[PDB]
């Protein structure tokens, strides 16, 4: 099994690709995200957490719009995640030339999941460790959705990956309903955080995202800690 | 000592070190002798050649060469590798001439031969020049230019400098000489000395001493040094060597 | 238009009209025609303002890579070398002529003109230009040597007024900039303050 | 458990870690100097230290420190080859920057591109990811000063203050002593703190020749190399007070 | 296995070597040895030409190139041969450029540029090919010898090839004759060199020796059984 | 350096003797600065128990404080020296008889100590003083 564990076109005896599987434990050992899809909208939010306070907490994000009404949040690698950003700005965008009218978060979902698949094809080019939460709002109908490293993509009315992934998982499972509206998708997300935070989440220690009718846009410190004293 | 890491020029080390680099530290110490000084005015190198064989003609294998017409050219480490290494130099400074319609300063130009010898220390289908080589130029509105440029790829600037087997011992004796002063003319004599000393005579005999320099003693102009200054400099060397 | 640029001990003043012109409407009254390359390296355009502002922007960031990898202000004679090469890579597409000024610390105020088809070359007084046909005798007759700053800026005054008068294609206000040790000064000339 | 693995950039290990960059971290210390900047309300200093083999040694091209811009400062360690080819591809980059867009680019943008190239650089296997750390220092309008980091991994963030080098660790935790009083850092102030930060991870108290400062200011929007003149000022200042 | 720093040229020994390099120089000591010299105005390369039956003529060691130059190989057949179509096709470039022979020291040094390519590339193996340049020019005759490692050096003669070390010490000892002989007796030499090279119980008989001969007004002809033939009757006898 | 302080012992005493606090302080607090950046072992020791010496002769108390927070609050102090002069002062704490000197004198001894070192145990004796109080 050893044997075919060290590249990414040949296939192991019993199974499929290991360096795939690979790349998903690598992704399981990102910081947690958590993406919930409301009746109105969807709410993903992630931690920001790191030592030596010296860290400027504003100057990277890991949420980002890729466009008006879609964001993305990652959990796994850094670089990775934005070039993904990248990737899927500039599609995205392509998507709007060639069609003038705002990009359908589904299929901007299968063609990221096809350019990270890509890389995957072929050996020398290692896949990206990083595991994709897409938002979006279109056809008044939120949409939550997992592209994974292998270039699988899926859909989730509300799922949490990252660092302690099965437990969120589980909370997600028991708290969340059909019916919930966004500012208690918001509390959901946020409780299910802290149930791992491991720390007393502030302000700027969880980035949080919302998308609606009205776009999709992260939510500023301000608002992120109303909420966070709102649920205390 | 690096086994599973030193087969490629792009793998680091559990330390962190690349061991292609450091072999070609090794085998630069593993060749000839060269010491270059940047003179008040100018720069001189010179070249210990050992003659294998005196079927060799004299001349043969020349190594102080002259990438520019005010840059002069000294190596050491491996002929083919300084021959290469030479042409892509010379290249460098044409595509500048040519471009900018000027001479290329001493500091450009090692620093792009920096970067060109960096470019093959870092790739696995390559290997890094395993070469260490002495630029040299001397300008009228610039100064006096002198520059060790090693195969890991880093130029430095040195006022006189020695390479080869004999490194250490070289610096051993070349700090007491005070420099920023005097010119080409009395530094070709500590010179001559300095590789009169510097040579093993015991093990690894039969060497010539071959110099060159550019400067205003030629109009900024790399040439070899005149047979009467080279003889005069080997005849000081024998009499100081007593 | 009409560009003329000169060197005295010191420094360089050139100067420029204000002229573009898409037929016998005037496009623009207010044209910069002196496009500011380094923070002491200036230029002169003439002929097609777009292949003139391309390469303008070409050797600009051209010349900044350059400086900033030499740590030390440029040349004049490196820019216009640029200058000449890509005005030649061109010159079967290029309407584009370029007159470079500067000050450098190693020789002092250097002028170099390329007229169409790409002549670097290097002389004391340098007029461009479609206008540079009206004052060729004017500058011949005025032109002494040893100028100081106000002899050179009224020498750059009379001559573009001259061609601004006598010139259809010279017009609007006229732009005048001096380099020098001390740094660039830049004065605009509109109304009264043209002879 | 893990043995292969740590040959090829490319190749995942198990439990997902790619240990050709975490060896390109060690690499970085392997230059043995340290560097470390600070930044206040409108200025930020970058320090390094300076060792010299030899007066031999031209002190003008031995810098560790350089400028990639007439506004941004660059200042790195790590694999001299390395840092220099990172310098040279910097400055390439905002050269390429300024000419696409008019307009001078942010030190978080330049941080950004050259961690995307890094982190390109260390997806495919044709490529050494250039172990070599870099902190980019600069004036923004709206935003202060900036002070940025990037690694070979292609991670880049902006820092309050931050450090690089064989004692990163003990000067990352002075850095963090003094960031958690919360003060405003005057220009002398910073550059004392900085200063006192090496020492005390040095424990040398070094004269004033073995040290490089730069600094940018909104004032003084050039990035300045501090000569000795400025750069003794502040050490005397220091060390009577 | 200790020895797994020798299976390409892009990675160095642990003490710093490569030692693909060195193994590419044992290669061409497999082929047959050959010796050139040169006199005041005339260079000759004399090669023992190694047949691999009886039944069939013996390989030829001297390749003309140039009216002014001439090569002699020693070792693989497609490296030297690769090698001598490069030479005859830059040859032809000069020519048709400038209208002036090749100069041997930059004809030498574009052969040093071009078999380093393949010492620092993976890819095309190192040329393993030692040769012999005896060439002509404003300094009168050239003697070079091209190593495998991409080097070249400048000798007044050169043995290259099985049993070479006889001759470079008969050469050695015979330094003090060389630069004042003619055409005969530089000649002479060259076959007691490589008499010396030859055992006892080989002579250098016509269909063992080819000759190829340059100078100032002489182009680089190549002599065969018969041409040779005269140039061999001066021969002496072995001195056993 | 120990040249300097034993040829300026005689003199900076006869000074000392006409009060003067200014120039001396400034002089004695750049020698120290000087000597600490060149860290001598014995010229730190001397120039502390001198001014200790002249600021308990010259019936003022401020001045030894600020003396105590200056050499606390800067780098770069020899333990020997640093211990020599906490036991003058410990000798020179004990014998004072008079209540408000005294505490304040104590108050200070305990409130330069934030970072206790190998003396301790010396500040430990003045601490039993304010025992007796």
């Amino acid at each position: 099994e050893r044997g075919y564990s060290f590249s990414l076109t040949t296939f192991s005896p019993s199974g499929k690709l290991v360096q795939i599987e690979y790349a998903l434990a690598a992704v399981a050992g990102g910081a947690p995200s958590v993406g919930i899809k409301a009746a109105n909208g969807v709410v993903l939010a992630t931690e920001k957490k790191q030592k030596s306070i010296l860290y400027d907490e504003r100057s990277v994000h890991k949420v980002e719009p890729i466009t008006k009404h879609i964001g993305l949040v990652y959990s796994g690698m850094g670089p990775d995640y934005r070039v993904l950003v990248h990737r899927a700005r500039k599609l995205a965008q392509q998507y709007y030339l060639v069609y003038q009218e705002p990009i359908p978060t589904a299929q901007l979902v299968q063609r990221v999941a096809s350019v990270m698949q890509e890389y995957t094809q072929s050996g020398g080019v290692r896949p990206f460790g990083v595991s994709l939460l897409i938002c979006g709002w279109n056809e008044g109908r939120p949409y939550l959705f997992q592209s994974d490293p292998s270039g699988a993509y899926f859909a989730w009315k509300a799922t949490a990956m990252g660092k302690n992934y099965v437990n969120g998982k589980t909370f997600l499972e028991k708290r969340y309903n059909e019916d919930l509206e966004l500012e208690d998708a918001i509390h959901t997300a946020i409780l299910t955080l802290k149930e791992s935070f491991e720390g007393q989440m502030t302000e700027d220690n969880i980035e949080v995202g919302i998308c609606n009718e009205a776009g999709f846009r992260r939510l500023t410190p301000t608002e992120v800690k109303d909420y966070l004293a709102a649920i205390a | 000592i690096g086994t599973g890491y030193d087969l490629s020029a792009s793998t680091f080390s559990p330390d962190g070190r690349v061991f292609q680099v450091e072999y070609a530290m090794k085998a630069v110490e593993n060749s000839s002798t060269a010491i270059g000084i940047r003179c008040k005015d100018g720069v001189v190198f010179g070249v210990e050649k050992l003659v294998l064989s005196k079927l060799y003609e004299e001349g043969s294998n020349k190594r102080l060469f002259n990438v520019d017409r005010h840059v002069g050219m000294a190596v050491a480490g491996l002929l083919a590798d300084a021959r290469s290494l030479a042409d892509i130099a010379r290249e460098e400074a044409s595509n500048f001439r040519s471009n900018f319609g000027y001479n290329i300063p001493l500091k450009h130009l090692a620093d792009r031969v920096a970067m060109y010898v960096h470019a093959y220390t870092l790739y696995s289908a390559v290997r890094p020049f395993g070469c260490s080589f002495m630029l040299g130029s001397y300008s009228v509105n610039d100064g006096a230019q002198l520059y060790m440029i090693d195969p890991s790829g880093v130029s430095y600037g040195y006022w006189g400098c020695a390479i080869g087997k004999a490194r250490q011992a070289a610096k051993t004796e070349i700090e007491k000489l005070q420099m920023k002063e005097m010119t080409c003319r009395d530094i070709v004599k500590e010179v001559a000395k300095i590789i009169y000393i510097v040579h093993d005579e015991v093990k690894d005999k039969a060497f010539e001493l071959e110099l060159s320099w550019v400067g205003e003693l030629t109009n900024g102009r790399h040439e070899i040094v005149p047979k009467d200054i080279r003889e005069e400099a080997e005849k000081y060397a024998k009499e100081s060597l007593k | 238009t009409t560009i003329m640029a000169v060197q005295f001990d010191g420094g360089v003043v050139l100067g420029a009209d204000s002229r573009t012109t898409t037929g016998s409407y005037i496009a623009n009254r207010v044209t910069d025609k002196l496009t500011p390359i380094h923070d002491r390296i200036f230029c002169c355009r003439s002929g097609s303002a777009a292949d003139t502002q391309a390469v303008a922007d070409a050797v600009t960031y051209q010349l900044g890579f350059h400086s900033i990898e030499l740590n030390e202000p440029p040349l004049v004679h490196t820019a216009a070398s640029l200058f000449k090469e890509m005005c030649y890579r061109y010159r079967e597409d290029l309407m584009a002529g370029i007159i470079i000024a500067g000050w450098d610390p190693q020789e002092g105020g250097q002028v170099y003109s390329v007229p169409m088809g790409g002549m670097m070359v290097r002389q004391s007084f340098a007029i461009g230009g479609s206008g540079s046909s009206y004052i060729y005798g004017y500058v011949d007759a005025t032109y002494r040597e040893g100028m100081t700053k106000e002899e050179c800026l009224q020498f750059t005054a009379n001559a573009l007024a001259l061609a601004m008068e006598r010139d259809g294609s010279s017009g609007g206000v006229i732009r005048l900039a001096a380099i020098a040790e001390s740094g660039v000064e830049r004065q605009v000339l509109l109304g009264d303050q043209i002879p | 458990s893990s043995a292969g693995f740590d040959r090829h950039i490319t190749i995942f290990s198990p439990e997902g870690r790619l240990y050709q960059v975490e060896y390109a971290f060690k690499a970085i210390n392997q230059g043995g100097l340290t560097s470390v900047a600070v930044r206040g309300k409108d200025c930020a200093v970058i320090v390094t230290q300076k060792k010299v083999p030899d007066k031999l040694l031209d002190s003008s091209t031995v810098t560790h420190l350089f400028k990639i811009t007439e506004n941004i400062g660059c200042v790195m360690t790590g694999m001299t080859a390395d840092s220099r080819s990172q310098v040279q591809r910097a400055r390439y980059e905002a050269a390429n920057w300024k000419y696409k867009y008019g307009y001078e680019i942010p030190v978080d943008m330049l941080c950004k591109r050259i961690a995307d190239i890094s982190q390109v650089y260390t997806q495919n296997a044709e490529m050494r990811p250039l172990g070599c750390c870099m902190i980019l220092i600069g004036i923004d309008e709206e935003q202060g000063p900036q002070v940025y980091k990037c690694d070979p991994a292609g991670y880049y963030c902006g820092f309050k203050a931050t450090a690089a080098g064989v004692k990163q660790t003990e000067s990352t935790s002075f850095l963090e002593k003094k960031v958690k009083k919360k003060f405003d850092w005057t220009f002398e102030q910073t550059v004392e703190t900085a200063i006192t930060c090496l020492s005390t991870v040095l424990s040398i108290d070094f004269k004033p020749s073995e040290i490089e400062v730069g600094v940018v200011t909104v004032e003084n929007p050039k990035f300045r190399i501090l000569t000795e003149a400025e750069i003794d000022a502040h050490l005397v200042a220091l060390a009577e007070r | 296995f200790r020895n797994q720093y020798d299976n390409d040229v892009t990675v160095w020994s642990p003490q710093g070597r490569i030692h693909q390099i060195e193994y590419a120089m044992e290669a061409v000591k497999q082929g047959s040895a050959t010796v050139g010299l040169k006199s005041k105005t005339h260079a000759v390369l004399v090669a023992l030409k190694r047949a691999q039956s009886e039944l069939a003529a013996h390989q030829k060691k001297i390749l003309h190139v140039d009216n002014h130059i001439g090569i002699s190989i020693a070792g693989l057949t497609a490296d030297a041969r690769l090698l001598c179509n490069f030479m005859r096709q830059e040859c032809l470039d000069s020519r048709f450029v400038f209208d002036r022979p090749l100069p041997v020291s930059r004809l030498v040094s574009l052969i040093g540029s071009k078999t380093q390519i393949p010492t620092q590339r993976y890819g095309r193996r190192p040329y393993g090919v030692g040769l012999l340049i005896a060439g002509y020019d404003d300094m009168g005759p050239h003697i070079f010898q091209t190593c495998p490692s991409a080097n070249y050096f400048d000798c007044r003669a050169m043995s290259i090839g099985a049993r070479s070390q006889s001759a470079r010490t008969y050469l050695e000892r015979h330094m003090s004759e060389f630069m004042e002989c003619n055409l005969n007796e530089l000649v002479k030499h060259g076959l007691r060199a490589l008499r010396e090279t030859l055992p006892a119980e080989q002579d250098l008989t016509t269909k063992n020796v080819s000759i190829g001969i340059v100078g100032k007004d002489l182009e680089f002809t190549i002599y065969d059984d018969d041409d040779v033939s005269p140039f061999l009757e001066g021969l002496e006898e072995r001195p056993q | 350096y120990s040249a300097t302080v034993d040829q300026r012992l005689p003199e900076c005493a006869k000074l000392a003797k006409e009060g003067r606090l200014q120039e001396v302080i400034e002089t004695l607090l750049s020698l120290e600065k000087q000597t600490r950046t060149a860290s001598d072992m014995v010229s730190t020791s001397r120039i502390l128990v001198a001014v200790v010496k002249m600021c308990y002769e010259a019936k003022e108390w401020d001045l030894l404080n600020e003396n105590i927070m200056l050499l606390s609050k800067r780098r770069s102090q020899l333990k020997q020296a640093v211990a020599k002069m906490v036991q003058q002062c410990c000798t020179y704490v004990e014998e004072i008889t008079d209540l408000p000197i005294k505490l304040r004198l104590i108050d200070t001894l305990r409130m330069v100590t934030e970072g206790k070192i190998y003396v301790e145990i010396e500040r430990a004796r003045l601490t039993k003083t304010l025992a007796t109080i």
